[PDB]
């Protein structure tokens, strides 16, 4: 029972519990090389 | 297998689930002496959500009664359905509530906290798995306010996993039971925002108007008052009760509904609430249903969403019907009515359907919304707080119980940056 | 090959068949209006009188 | 002999699961219990005795649906292994099903259906059932998929999934999990199939006569198409067509798999005793926007090869003058570098109805898969509505919180993003 | 002709027995008094008229398990000279059993046995049962082997001991018994088998269908196993397996026998409904880390040359196709060296069931034996749970206080890193 019990002087303080979510600098996506599956060959790069 | 545990705190806590158990006992049919006496045999399927079998054919429900003083609890015995409980549930001090926070808090709440924790222990850890816990309380009180949120950090420490759904009655506009609810009201916020995951709003006025305006009872007592918030209790955990075409269970409802953390108070309605005469009138249908929901006169708490704009909505369905009918209403409501819904969040409508209707009534329908409307009602507690605390006023009971001034002006400013919260979000 | 020719003989069971589940959908749906219309007015018929006249 | 395996995968999967073995017990005339009053070996095991089992896994991550079947008629049928019920669902969120819970039940299942592989001598394909919205669906079918796809290697896994609609919606977050699914599918997939919710609700009601349809009548449409699909392999027919033949006439290079569906005739019964319904009758009905069960026209598009299935009285001759005629049609366009565009099936055996069916028994019908770049609509549609919410951040929280770091979301926005180019660079014509 | 001898130490060993005796005298016909209503003697001697006894001695310093068979319906079976009771249990204690108390009946113990090997006139072996974590079983069985050593000379020795489990543990001076026991078991057993309760607690759940099993259904799980292993001695067969052969194949040297076992099927009878169970399927799941009866995982390590025994109506096809089968899962690994890595036995006595049993009646069935490197997983268990206490000295009162050196504890874990070394000496690269 001493555990439990909570003096006045220890009154929740705001943003003790709620935690707040970092703001999200990225690194650059690695977009392309990303899957396995090669990307279509484009309209122009046809062969003469 | 997704049980629950039920916990009432003060006179409106035991009062409110005193009531609520009648309901629960008649839908799933068990007989008042705690025997099953009903008549389909999917009412057996998952009992087990709120109740535990005493060997004998004898259903007990996982309910705790917790009080100040008994003598609220020995009027809730003496009704018909009070031999139900577990008498060892009885968790009661043998003091005066003083209507009180602080008082509640700190003087006879740590002493009673120390059994009703392990009374919890016992239900908590008694069954195969635990979705969440379920709290009745008030805020305008001393002992629901002030001993229900002392319960709640505790619980919170223990089972942070667990969602801890509280359903809440606050301090009325016009004329409210109590003098020191500012007080009171203002330091119960403090509690609930950091702590609960899911918070109701209920006002005692909405429920007056309701009754007045809809059913036209010449007469409405508090039992019939109780009997209205008993059916929204009832209506969101029946997807967890029985089979239907689209499951939304507790956990699925605050991640659709919160967009983040500290916004999550919520407002509720019931539909149909038929008047008697105009029953005739009325061809129960779908779109009959969406009408009144989204009607801001249903609304059991006096804030009005026009006033403000909506950031999520969800409605339940339950009776079999048409799932091309709700999708079509779903979709029709919110591109009718675009001036009260946020841009920046599209779909802001969830629903769900479920099975089997509550006895007599073909189909039901409930409704949870969120919206900047709550800007209002903190703003007439605060307003009411500050003239109250410019000069020191009853504060001095509040002291010689223990509580230092730092926390009130603590209170006050995180009740204040949730209306500036509210407000930054419209935009 | 193009030989649906037991439609010659084949056809016929087709659309007398066609003929008898057109009537068991009817008679389905039938009985479904009949069924809804007793259940959801006169039960409310119930309701209406029992609430009124104890009021 | 030869056998493809089905997995179903969340409510969805599950429900339209139980409508579809409904189906194929009544068409092989195989009574509930398994016993009888061939193609068997397709899509079921001889226990010995006179008792079959289906080739089926039935997933979800809580028990309600699952248990569902488990107290139905149809319960004696299955294995009880077979079907497996996780503790509590994944919330419609994806990280949720993908790490957290997701994991805690991802090797008991991958057990069950490499057991089953064991027994299938002749496997060929499997055939995996999504919807995109649902935790369960978007987050542990991706982990099913990735972890499958090492398992088999070059097996063919062709996926059916609900795409969430353009204007119809239940799920706030639903915009969240399918571009997160998106990455998934696209490198894992042999082939997947789109279908959503408002085209085929818009279709029972016009072309069936329902007033007011449920999931059920949805999900009998859904199986029409897998067995029409399957019939090939199950029947006899004048052109067969194996898994292998649709993977590779259907598709012109990897990251473009993705066709549509449509169907016919549909039609109710009484209106189906007006007309005779030829060959070319059906034939034009498939290429009417109003019959895709995607709410996608393709006329904004353009067509590369298709795949026609035909199920009934007819034979190649009238096949032959149907195709020819659709490709007078100028309301139908095709890219320059597909002149040819077609690939015909036809098997003999008719289409099978239910009790309590929502259509007639047609002598012929048609079943219709095409690959189109009208396809590239609906994910304009849903990439604008994810920049909406990701902007203010307004649900990244609950996310995060469940085991996801926040920079894949950007990620699996340029996956997406990608894809798109691909579609209209592939559109193009020299 | 050819006879083995069974002896029971301890409550494990003399339980386990009853349910084996049980066994054996159902499956041959032999009422419970010793009478009727071949291999008979194999196991039994027919002392005249048409009365039947076994060849079996039960041993224990406490006299309450015993007398449960001296007053059970057993009585009337065996002869009073084989159950040998004690005055009081070695109290968990190895160095009570084994110096203090087990001095009292060892002797007129080794008459006993001996008595009995004078009617076994082709001997092959002995049977021997312990638990490790008990004052009995381990300290009299440790002083008993050692005897049987110089006695006997180069009989094999088989063992088939309950060794503690990961987690599961009833005893707290459990991890200083098995260390002790250990030393005498290496040097002194041809070949002692592996089993714990937390394995066959969850195979007894999963497989068999039982919500909460009892020391009664575990026990009736390891009979089958030996009826299994001996009904190459008794019954006809298309492939026969002696002792001696199972000896020089599975043990590549000295110091690395202890083997592990598999059973299947092990099915409940509304499950065997829906499963053919060939030989292809059985042959499948044995190699399961899910069907193990020590809860280690084979695919830790590496496996070393494996013994298949089938019962039932199968032909020698079918098992080199399972085996065949076998060799391509990459999931399975094996040592270069020994590519051979299989030995096959086929019989044709189908397993026997008992009243009030938990399995099924199938008409064929194959047990497992194999040895693995994955054992030393186990032994470090034992390791680090004997360093923890004896770092603070945390129960030597007791045993130095019942004559036993403190020497012996460190020598015994010297002993056993030994063991540990030579296992993954072998298991290292070729
Ligand atoms: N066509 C069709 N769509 C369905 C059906 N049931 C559900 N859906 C779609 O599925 C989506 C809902 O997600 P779930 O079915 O719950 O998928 P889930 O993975 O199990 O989601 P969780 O319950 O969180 O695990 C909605 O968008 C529905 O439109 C059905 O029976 N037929
Ligand atoms: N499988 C199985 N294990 C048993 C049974 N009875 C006892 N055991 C095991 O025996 C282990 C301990 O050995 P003891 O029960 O003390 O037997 P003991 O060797 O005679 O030891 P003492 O009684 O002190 O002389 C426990 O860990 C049990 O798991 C049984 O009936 N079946
Ligand atoms: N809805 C409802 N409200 C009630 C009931 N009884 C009391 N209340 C309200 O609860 C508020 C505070 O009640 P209070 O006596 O302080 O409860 P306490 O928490 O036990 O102290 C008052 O404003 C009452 O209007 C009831 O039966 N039903
Ligand atoms: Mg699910
Ligand atoms: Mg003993």
């Amino acid at each position: 029972p001493e555990k439990l019990r909570q003096p006045p002087s220890q009154y929740l303080k705001k943003g003790e519990r709620t935690k707040k979510l970092p703001p999200k600098e990225r690194v650059i996506p690695k977009g392309n090389e990303g899957l396995t599956k090669p990307p279509v060959p484009k309209a122009t790069e046809t062969i003469k | 297998v997704r049980e629950i545990v039920h916990i009432q705190a003060g006179q409106c806590g035991n009062q409110i689930g005193a009531k609520f158990w009648e309901v629960i006992s008649d839908e799933h049919g068990i007989d008042p002496t705690g025997s099953y006496h009903g008549d389909s045999d999917l009412q057996l399927e998952r009992i087990n959500v709120y109740y535990n079998e005493a060997t004998g054919g004898k259903y007990v429900p996982r309910a705790i009664l917790v009080d100040l003083e008994p003598g609220t609890m020995d009027s809730v015995r003496a009704g018909q359905f009070g031999q139900l409980f577990r008498p060892d549930n009885f968790v009661f001090g043998q003091s005066g509530a003083g209507n009180n926070w602080a008082k509640g808090y700190y003087t006879e709440g740590q002493e009673l906290c120390e059994s009703i924790l392990d009374v919890i222990r016992k239900e908590a850890e008694s069954c195969d798995c635990l979705q969440g816990f379920q709290l009745v309380h008030s805020l305008g009180g001393g002992t629901g306010a002030g001993l229900g949120t002392l319960l709640l950090n505790k619980l919170r420490e223990e089972y942070p996993d667990r969602i801890l759904s509280t359903y809440s009655i606050v301090p009325s506009p016009k004329v409210s039971d109590t003098v020191v609810e500012p007080y009171n009201c203002t330091l119960s916020v403090h509690q609930l925002v950091e702590s609960a995951d899911e918070v109701f709003c209920i006002d005692n006025e909405a429920l007056y108007d309701i009754c007045f305006r809809t059913l036209k009872l010449t007469t409405p007592t508090y039992g019939d008052l109780n009997h209205l918030v008993s059916m929204v209790m009832s209506g969101t955990t029946c997807a967890l009760r029985f089979p239907g075409q689209l499951n939304s269970d507790l956990r699925k409802l605050a991640v659709n509904l919160v967009p983040f953390p500290r916004l999550h108070f919520f407002i509720v309605g019931f539909a149909p609430l038929t008047s008697r005469g105009s029953q005739q009138y009325r061809a129960l249908t779908v779109p009959e249903l969406t009408s009144q929901l989204f009607d801001n006169k249903n609304m059991m708490a006096a804030c009005d969403p026009r006033r403000g704009v909506y950031l999520t909505a969800s409605a339940h369905f339950r009776g079999r019907m048409s799932s091309k009918e709700v999708d079509e209403q779903m979709l029709n409501i919110q591109a009718r009515n675009t001036s009260y819904f946020v841009e920046w969040i599209p779909s802001n409508v969830k629903s769900a359907i479920c099975d089997i209707p509550p006895r007599g009534l073909k189909m039901a329908a409930t409704f949870i919304g969120n919206t900047t409307a709550f800007r209002e009602l903190f703003t007439r507690v605060d307003s009411q707080f500050q003239k109250m605390y410019a000069r020191r006023a009853f504060i001095h009971w509040y002291v010689n119980e223990g509580l230092e001034t730092v926390e009130f002006d603590e209170a006050r400013s995180n009740m204040t940056d949730l209306i500036q919260e509210y407000e930054m979000y419209e935009t | 090959g193009q030989m649906d020719t037991q439609a010659y003989k084949g056809m016929t069971p087709e659309q007398i068949e066609r003929l008898k589940q057109i009537q068991l959908q009817q008679i389905e749906e039938n009985r479904k209006r009949r069924e809804a219309e007793a259940e959801q007015e006169r039960i409310d018929e119930e309701n209406r009188k029992k609430a009124a006249r104890d009021a | 002999m030869r056998e493809v395996i089905s997995i179903h995968v969340g409510q969805a999967g599950v429900q339209i699961g139980n409508g579809c073995w409904e189906l194929y017990c009544l068409e092989h005339g195989i009574q509930p219990d398994g016993q009888l009053p061939d193609a068997f070996n397709t899509f079921f095991s001889e226990t010995g005795a006179g008792k079959h089992v289906p080739r089926a896994v039935f997933v979800d991550l809580e028990p309600t649906v699952v248990d569902e079947v488990r107290t139905g008629t149809y319960r004696q049928l299955f294995h009880p292994e077979q079907l497996i019920s996780g503790k509590e669902d994944a919330a419609n969120n994806y990280a949720r099903g993908h790490y957290t819970v997701g994991k805690e039940i991802i090797d008991l299942t991958l057990d069950r259906i490499r057991k089953l592989a064991d027994q299938c001598t002749g496997l060929q394909g499997f055939l995996i059932f999504h919807s995109f919205g649902g935790g369960t669906g978007a987050g542990f079918g991706s982990l099913l998929l990735e972890r499958l796809s090492v398992d088999y290697g070059k097996k063919s896994k062709l996926e059916f999934t609900v795409y969430p609609s353009p204007q119809v919606s239940t799920a706030i977050v639903e915009p969240y999990n399918s571009i997160l699914a998106t990455h998934s599918m696209i490198d894992h997939s042999d082939c997947a199939f789109m279908v959503d919710n408002e085209a085929l609700y818009d279709l029972c009601r016009r072309a069936l006569d329902i007033e007011r349809p449920t999931y059920t009548n949805l999900n009998r449409l859904i199986g029409q198409v897998v067995s029409s699909l399957t019939a090939s392999l199950r029947f006899d027919g004048a052109l067969n067509v194996d898994f292998t033949e649709f993977q590779t006439n259907l598709v012109p290079y990897a990251r473009i798999h993705f066709p549509i569906c449509s169907y016919a005739p549909v039609i109710s019964a009484e209106k189906a005793y007006h007309e005779q319904l030829s060959v070319a009758e059906i034939t034009n009905s498939l290429f009417e926007p109003a019959n895709m069960m995607v709410k996608c026209d393709p006329r904004h598009g353009k067509y590369m090869a298709c795949t026609l299935l035909y199920r009934g009285d007819v034979v190649p001759k009238d096949v032959s003058a149907a195709v020819a005629t659709i490709k007078t049609k100028r309301t139908i366009q095709f890219v320059d570098w597909c002149p040819t565009g077609f690939k015909m099936g036809i098997n003999y055996q008719p289409p099978t109805v239910v009790p309590g069916g929502d259509l007639a028994k047609v002598q012929r019908a048609v079943c219709m898969l095409a690959n189109t770049t009208a396809i590239a609509e609906a994910w304009s549609r849903l990439d604008h509505k994810f920049d909406l919410m990701y902007a203010k951040r307004a649900f990244v929280h609950w996310y995060v919180g469940e085991g996801m770091e926040e920079a894949e979301f950007p990620e699996a926005r340029e996956d997406l993003a990608l894809l798109e180019k691909d579609y209209d660079e592939v559109a193009a014509e020299s």
